[PDB]
RNA sequence: AACGCGACGAUACUACCCGCACGUUGUAGACGUAUAAGAAUAGGCUCCGGCCUCGUAUCCUAGCAGGCGAUUCCUCCGCCGGCCUCGAAGUGGCCGUCGGUAAUUCGCGUAUUGCAAUUUAGACACGCGCGGGAUCAAAUCCUUUGCAGACGACUUAGAUGUG
RNA sequence: GGGAUAACUGGCUUGUGGCGGCCAAGCGUAGCGACGUCGCUUUUUGGAUGCGGCUCUUCCUAUCAUACCGAAGCAGAAUUCGGUAAGCGUUGGAUUGUUCACCCACUAAUAGGGAACGUGAGCUGGACCGUCGUGAGACAGGUUAGUCCCUACUGAUGAACUCGUCGCAAUGGUAAUUCAGCUUAGUACGAGAGGAACCGCUGAUUCAGAUAAUUGGUUUUUG
RNA sequence: CUGUCCCUAUCUACUAUCUAGCGAAACCACAGCCAAGGGAACGGGCUUGGCAAAAUCAGCGGGGAAAGAA
RNA sequence: AGCGAAUGAACUUUAAAUAUGUAAGAAGCCCUUGUUACUUAACUGAACGUGGGCAUUCGAAUGUAUCGACACUAGUGGGCCAUUUUUGGUAAGCAGAACUGGCGAUGCGGGAUGAACCGAACGCGGGGUUAAGGUGCCGGAGUGGACGCUCAUCAGACACCACAAAAGGCGUUAGUACAUCUUGACAGCAGGACGGUGGCCAUGGAAGUCGGAAUCCGCUAAGGACUGUGUAACAACUCACCUGCCGAAUGUACUAGCCCUGAAAAUGGAUGGCGCUCAAGCGU
RNA sequence: CAUCGGUUCUGGCGGGGGGAUAAAGGCCCAGGGAAUGUGGCUCCUCCGGGAGUGUUAUAGCCCUGGGUGUAAUACCCUCGCCGGGACCGAGGACCGCGCUCUGCAAGGAUGCUGGCGUAAUGGUCACCAGCGACCCGUCUUGAAACACGGACCAAGGAGUCAA
C-alpha cells in the first residue's frame, strides 16, 4: 500500500544483466571444459581478489572463472547425469564458498608451484586479526600515519577531514593541515587504529584503506584439481579442511 | 487484514535479569536498574525458552505488528543498557574565544550541571541540568572535548541534545562561524 | 508536484529510450 | 452572583435551647427507599488452599400494622454516659448501663373490615400547646461630619468623654 | 406609438493572457484531450484618473514595524525572500477640480480591508400636456409627484434571609509598548573602510492607574 | 501686508437638579433581551440555543426612520 | 440480429423502448328489385323504398354513482413552480413551445424551521393497524442483530451542483495488469568497481565529472570514454553493475471505497442543540 | 365477579400437504481417493519439538452409488384446539336464518354482589402542570413582503323608495 519507500531510477548507462550474462557463463563454461585438461578449483577466503588481473596476464595461456559459485556449479554438472565428464561431479562439492575454475593445459607441479611462490601484500579487509598495532603519531597527520619517516613524507589531503572525523579521528583543520590537537604535538596523545591481535571491524579497515597501509596477504589457495584425461580428483592439501559442499 | 498471529523475541544475557509486571520492564544486571512503562501498546509477554522472551500480538493490523517490532527494539535497547551502558563523546571547537566548559555535581538532587563560558564571548554562561544518572567527564585523552556516559539510552541521548541545542549561534553565517559543542562517537562503554 | 512529476516521467522515458539506443524563429526572425 | 458560600459577635419580645401532645401544615412523590476498598482491563483478587463471564449476589426477611403467657437462648437491635475519633459541604468506633429481643417448641386472642376499595403508618421542614434552663439586643428616622455626593448612597460623631 | 422586460449578485470573489503547432495517459476505435515546449505581443548596447475628506468603536489577516524561525557570498553591518504569528502600534509635505503614480521630510513602521442594496456612529465640502414649429427647437403657456417613551450600555439605590463585623471566589473583564545611551568593544569579523551580539546597567516615547511636596495656570478667599 | 485660520474681549439669543402648590401635549394593535434558521436581498410573535429574579433614579453618544431600480 | 437470406439512418426476413389518431352493431351491413326530373349504349349505376338474415354471446373487456336536448340565472377571463418531450444560446446563466402534476378555495403526520419536498385529504367520539419519517433522553420507540470501512489541528451524519483537474497525499483497505525469484527475488552487511587511456578538439590549467562530438575494445562476475562528492590539476570517495553472507516472497503502474488538502475574510453560533469514535459516522 | 356478543392484540398446543416425497445427519453396504498425513518407522548439538516418508494400521477425512427411509428437522402453504388482555353493549313484546333442537353463544348484555346514598359522582370558576398555538382587517400579486386602519367604551352607522 502507502507508506514506501521511494527508488530512484538511476541516470545510468548500463542496466542489469540478468539471464543473458547468465547464459553467457553458461556457454561458457560448456566451451571451455573440452578444450582443457585440468580444471583446477580455487579458493579466495577474506581477499580483495583484485590481483586476479595480474595472475591472468600472467597465465594467458590459461582460463581462469571466478563467478556464482552455484552458477558454475550446476553448470560443471553437481549429479552424474548431468556432466560433461566422468567426475566433474566430484569436483563440484569442492566447488563449495568463495571457489573458482582454472582450466589449463599445463602441469600441476609448475601450478602449485607458481601459486606456492605466489604472495602479495594488500589490505586489511574485514575480519582478519590484526597483526601489529598502529597509532598515527601525535600532530600534523600525513598520507601515511607514521609508518614513513615524516621528513620524506606529504601531509594528508584536507578533503578526507570529514572522511576520517566519520570514522571516528578525533582531528581538526589549523591553518588548512589536519591536525590531532597542536600543530606543534603534545596537546594530547595519539588515535590508535587496531591492536594487535584483535579482530579489525569494518570502520578500521576503512582507516586502514584511506591511510594506504596493507596489514594482509593476498594468496590464492586451491583445494582440488580435476584431470579430465585420466578422470580424476586429486584433493589438495587446503580442501582438507574446507567446508566442502 | 486482522492477522491471526504475529510474535517477536528478545534474547537476555546470563548476567541480567528481567522482571516484567503488567506493562513494566524492570531489567538488572551489573551497571544497575533500569524501568520502562509500556502500559500504552497492546502485547502478551511470556517465556518461549530458558533465556528469550516472546512477545506476541493476536487480531491486530499492521499499525499493531509495527507497534511490536518498537517496543522490541525498546527492550533490546535497555538490555545493551544494563550490559553495556552507552557512552557519547562530543568536541568543542572555538576560533579565537576559547570555551570554558565547567561540569559539577551538586548533592541536592543529585544531577549534574555542565556551565559553559566564553562561547563566542558571550557574558551569558549557560548552565545545563542533566537528566538522572548521566556521568560527565573532561577526559585528559583529547583536548577540548567531553564524554557523556550512562545507562539509559534515552537520557543520554537527550542530554547530549540539550547540550548541543543550547550552545547554538544567533544572527551570523552559519559557513562562517564554526564554533560549538557537537557530538563526535556514539557507542558502549565496555 | 504535477509539473516535477510529469518532469521526471518524461526523463525517465527519455533516458531509458536514450540508454538503449547505442523554422518558425527564422521566419520571425527574417 | 444583589435567589453562591463560610467564620464570629449580639440576639428584648416573638419564643433561644431542651423532652413530648401533636398537627384535618407542607413537600417533582417512603413502603427493606439496606450494601464505602483501591487499581488494572493484552489482567485482577486471595485466608496463599485457591478464585474471577454472571449483583439471576450478600444482608435482611415468621409473631393482633405484629397480642399475653411459658421451656429454652446469650444472639441481634435501640437509648443515654466516658474515652477517643471524624473538617472536602464535619461522623464513626470501643466500653458501660438501661430497655427491647422465636435460634427450638407450645396454649390462649383474632371472627362481623360481611367477596376488593391507598395496608391514612416513613423523612425532613414548619406551626399550636405545655414544663425545665438561660439572656434582657439592635437597626432606621433626627442632629452632626466631608475622607462622599445630582438625590440616594458612603466615611463619621451624639449616653460623662483624649466628648 | 405598441409589446416584452424591470433591478440586481448572492457557498459569487482572489496569482499566474489569448490564439495556432508538437507531444499527449486516456475516452473512443475519425473527434475531445491536461502539463510542458515553440511562434506573435517581443528587444545586438541602460503621467493616468474626470464624489472627496475628518474623528471614534469593534472585527479580519491577504503582516508595514515589533517577537521567534527557515533560506541566501548572509565576513561584520545593512538587508532580501519565505513561515508561525492581529498581542502591540501604524505621520507630514509638494502637486492636482479630487485621487493615485513619482519626488521630498520625521518615524520602529509610518500595511490592506468589513460593519453587508442605506459602506458601524458623528461632522464637512425633474415629467406630462398644449400652441407654434421641425433639415431646428422654443414658450413668464398650463398641470403635477418630492412623509417622548420602550429597550441595550454606563453608573446609583434597593424589600425579603435578625442586625453587624471579618472573609472565600463561581463568573466576567484584563495591559503594557517602543526607542535610545553605558559595558561587552573599536572586541568578534574584515585587505581596508568599517564594525555587531548574549549577561549586566540607565533613561526616554506611547498607553494605563494614581497624586498635590514643588512649579505653572485658575480667583466669589470678593482676603 | 493679506480676498487666510485660531484664541481672547464685548454685545445679542437660546441655554437650569431637588421640595411645596399648580399641572398639559405629541403619540399609543399588543408588546418590547440576544444569536443561527425561517427559499419570495421579510421578522416581533415561530424552531433551538444563549439564558433569565421584585421595585426604582440619573446619563445617553446605539435599535424601535427611511429606498425602488434604469 | 444477419449479411453460412439478397442488396448495400440512407441494407433487409423479422423487429425493439416510447408515447398516439380512428373504428368496435338493430344509431347495423350487405345482397334483391319498384320509382326517380340524376345518369348510362341499356333495367344500366346512384338516391328514395320493399324482402330476408341475427332479440339469446345483439356480435371485445371493465366500470356505470344515469345520459341527452331546450329555456333561463350568478360568479369567473390572472398566473407561479416542477417532471418529461422538444427548438435555440452562452464561459456559465438562460430563452421559447407541448403535455401532465402541485398551489389557488385545503386542514392533518413528517422533513428542527418554511409558497413549491414526502405521506395522506377532513362531521363529533372510542378501540386497533399503518404511511412518510424515526427508535442516545430532549422525543414515542433499539446504546437492537450481521459482515466490513473511516480518525478528520473545528471529520460525518445526504449537498454531490460548484469548488475540482490527466490535482497534490512516505494515510488505509480491496482489486487488476506486468515483471523478478533455493538458477538465492527486495533491503542490508563485507569486497571488486580494472588495462589501452591523462582517448579527440578546446583551455593557463580541465586526467570520466568548467566546455563540443562520438562513446570502442579487452578482462570478464562486472564495471559507463562515467551518476554524484572533491582537487588548480590530480589523488581520493561514491553510484551503476557484479561476488560472498542472509533467506522467501517481493515491486511497477493503474482502478475502486473512506480520510486530508483541493482557498478563506470580517458582532458570537450552530449536523436543531447536546453530544457521539469496534459510533449515536458510512454501505448492504 | 361469572357467563355471552362485536372489534382487536397476544402466547401456546395437536395434525395435513409440498420440495431432490427437502438437502443434511446417525448406523450399516460396497467402490474410489487424497492430505493441514494418524499409526508406525528415518533423521535432527531436542526444556521442547520439528522435518522426512506414505493412503488406516494404535486418529480420521473427502468423494460415488446402495439400505434403514415414505427418517427427522428447517422453510412455505394449510385444518383446527386452548390461554391472557383492552374497548364497546347500539335495539327494546313475538315474527327471521338456523342449531349442538326439553333447550341454544341462533335478527345488538344479562346474572350475582358490595360500599355510599352525600358534594361521593358530576359541573363551574381561579391556579399549576404536559403538549399545541404569529395580530385582526384592507389592498396588490401566482404568491409572499411592504403599505394603510386599529388607545378604550356606550349609542348612531351604510343595497331603501318610486316609475
Amino acid at each position: 500500500p502507502k507508506s514506501k519507500r521511494a527508488r530512484v531510477y538511476h541516470l545510468i548507462q548500463v542496466n542489469k544483466k540478468g539471464r543473458e550474462a547468465k547464459e553467457r557463463l553458461f556457454s561458457n563454461i560448456r566451451e571451455t571444459i573440452p578444450k582443457y585438461q585440468h580444471c583446477f578449483v580455487f579458493s579466495v577466503d577474506n581477499m580483495r581478489n583484485n590481483y586476479l588481473k595480474d595472475v591472468r596476464h600472467e597465465l594467458n595461456d590459461c582460463r581462469i572463472f571466478f563467478g556464482k559459485t552455484k552458477l558454475m556449479a550446476r553448470a560443471l554438472g553437481t549429479t552424474p547425469e548431468e556432466e560433461q565428464a566422468d567426475g566433474l561431479h566430484r569436483l563440484t562439492r569442492y566447488l563449495t564458498g568463495t571457489v573458482g575454475l582454472l582450466f589449463t593445459n599445463r602441469d600441476p607441479a609448475d601450478i602449485e608451484s607458481y601459486f606456492s611462490n605466489l604472495s602479495q601484500v594488500d589490505f586489511a579487509r574485514a575480519g582478519t586479526v590484526a597483526p601489529r598495532t598502529v597509532t598515527v603519531p601525535t600532530g600534523i597527520v600525513y598520507s601515511t600515519g607514521g609508518e614513513v619517516p615524516p621528513e620524506h613524507d606529504v601531509p594528508v589531503s584536507h578533503t578526507l577531514e570529514p572522511e576520517l572525523r566519520r570514522l571516528g579521528m578525533p582531528v581538526r583543520m589549523i591553518k588548512g593541515k589536519v591536525c590531532l590537537g597542536d600543530e606543534k604535538g603534545e596537546a594530547s596523545e595519539g588515535y590508535t587504529i587496531c591492536k594487535e591481535g584483535e579482530v579489525l571491524d569494518s570502520r578500521q579497515t576503512r582507516l586502514l584503506k584511506l591511510f594506504s597501509i596493507c596489514l594482509s596477504e593476498f594468496k590464492v589457495s586451491l583445494l582440488g584439481y580435476w584431470n579430465s584425461a585420466s578422470g580424476e580428483v586429486t584433493e589438495l592439501e587446503a580442501g582438507k579442511t574446507r567446508p566442502k559442499r | 487484514m486482522r492477522y491471526i498471529h504475529s510474535e517477536e523475541t528478545i534474547p537476555v544475557p546470563e548476567n541480567l535479569k528481567v522482571s516484567i509486571k503488567s506493562r513494566l520492564v524492570t531489567v538488572e544486571g551489573p551497571r544497575g536498574k533500569l524501568q520502562k512503562d509500556l502500559s500504552h501498546i497492546a502485547v502478551n509477554f511470556s517465556v518461549v525458552k530458558k533465556g528469550v522472551i516472546g512477545l506476541e500480538i493476536h487480531h491486530g493490523s499492521r499499525k499493531d505488528v509495527a507497534a511490536l517490532r518498537t517496543v522490541r527494539t525498546i527492550i533490546n535497547n535497555m538490555i545493551i543498557g544494563v550490559t553495556k551502558g552507552f557512552k557519547y563523546k562530543m568536541r568543542y571547537v572555538y576560533a579565537h574565544f576559547p570555551i570554558n566548559v565547567n561540569v559539577e555535581k551538586n548533592a541536592e538532587t543529585g544531577c549534574y550541571e555542565v556551565e559553559i563560558r566564553n562561547f563566542i564571548g558571550e557574558k551569558i554562561v549557560r548552565k545545563v541540568v542533566m537528566a538522572p544518572g548521566v556521568e560527565v567527564e573532561i577526559s585528559k585523552a583529547q583536548k577540548d572535548e567531553l564524554i557523556l556516559s550512562g545507562n539509559s539510552l534515552e537520557a543520554v541521548s537527550q542530554s547530549a541534545a540539550d547540550i548541543q541545542q543550547i550552545c547554538k549561534v544567533r544572527n551570523k553565517d552559519i559557513r562562517k562561524f564554526l564554533d560549538g559543542i557537537y557530538v563526535s562517537e556514539k557507542g558502549n562503554i565496555v | 508536484r504535477h509539473a516535477q512529476k510529469i518532469q521526471m516521467r518524461k526523463a525517465i522515458k527519455q533516458h531509458e529510450e536514450r540508454n538503449v539506443k547505442g523554422t518558425a524563429k527564422a521566419l520571425s526572425s527574417q
